[PDB]
This record gives structure tokens, C-alpha cells and sequence, in this order.
């Protein structure tokens, strides 16, 4: 909005501001090691205590 | 020289006459006086600090 005046100035009209904001995506990745040995142990079946 | 009360009314009511402008590199004289407003007590009693 805008005040009306009494003196002689160039009166700014009914302004309207369109403003936009864009999103930011964030990626995160860490690497964990797992050996082949314990994985191949996991893929088997146990029979001995 | 119109009187003390006349000078006090002349100080507060309007500009005493031809002050500096606003937000410009070099000081001009403001002529329209649309959106500037100031008082100048140096011009009121005619001395400088």
C-alpha cells in the first residue's frame, strides 16, 4: 500500500511485488567397508557351535 | 526581523529557504520539496560552530 499526499509528487500506483524462492536439495553419502569374508559367512548356514 | 514569535513560527512551519538536498553526491538546492523535511537552527540564529 501507499500513503496519499497533499503536495505535488508523482503518486506511485497500487504496486504489487511477486517474489519467488527456489529449493535447494542436499545429498549426503558415506562409505562403510564390509569384507567379503564375513559376508560369505553370513550367506551360509551354521551346524557347529 | 518580523518578531520573535513570527520567527519561531517561520522556523517550525516551513523551510526557512533553500536547504541542501538528499542522497546526492554534491549538495544541490531543493526546489520542489516533495519528500524532504528538515530544520536548520544555523539559519535560525545566523552563527556557525
Amino acid at each position: 500500500p501507499t500513503i496519499a499526499h497533499g503536495d505535488g509528487r508523482r503518486p506511485s500506483k497500487q504496486r504489487t511485488f511477486i517474489v519467488v524462492k527456489n529449493c535447494h536439495k542436499h545429498h549426503i553419502s558415506t562409505e562403510m567397508e564390509l569384507s567379503m569374508l564375513d559376508l560369505e559367512i553370513l550367506h551360509s548356514i551354521p551346524e557347529t557351535p | 526581523n518580523r518578531g520573535l514569535y513570527n520567527m519561531v513560527n517561520e522556523y517550525s512551519q516551513r523551510l526557512g529557504g533553500h536547504p541542501a538536498t538528499s542522497n546526492t553526491e554534491v549538495q544541490f538546492v531543493v526546489i520542489a520539496g516533495t519528500d524532504v523535511f528538515l530544520e536548520q537552527p544555523c539559519s535560525f540564529l545566523q552563527e556557525a560552530f
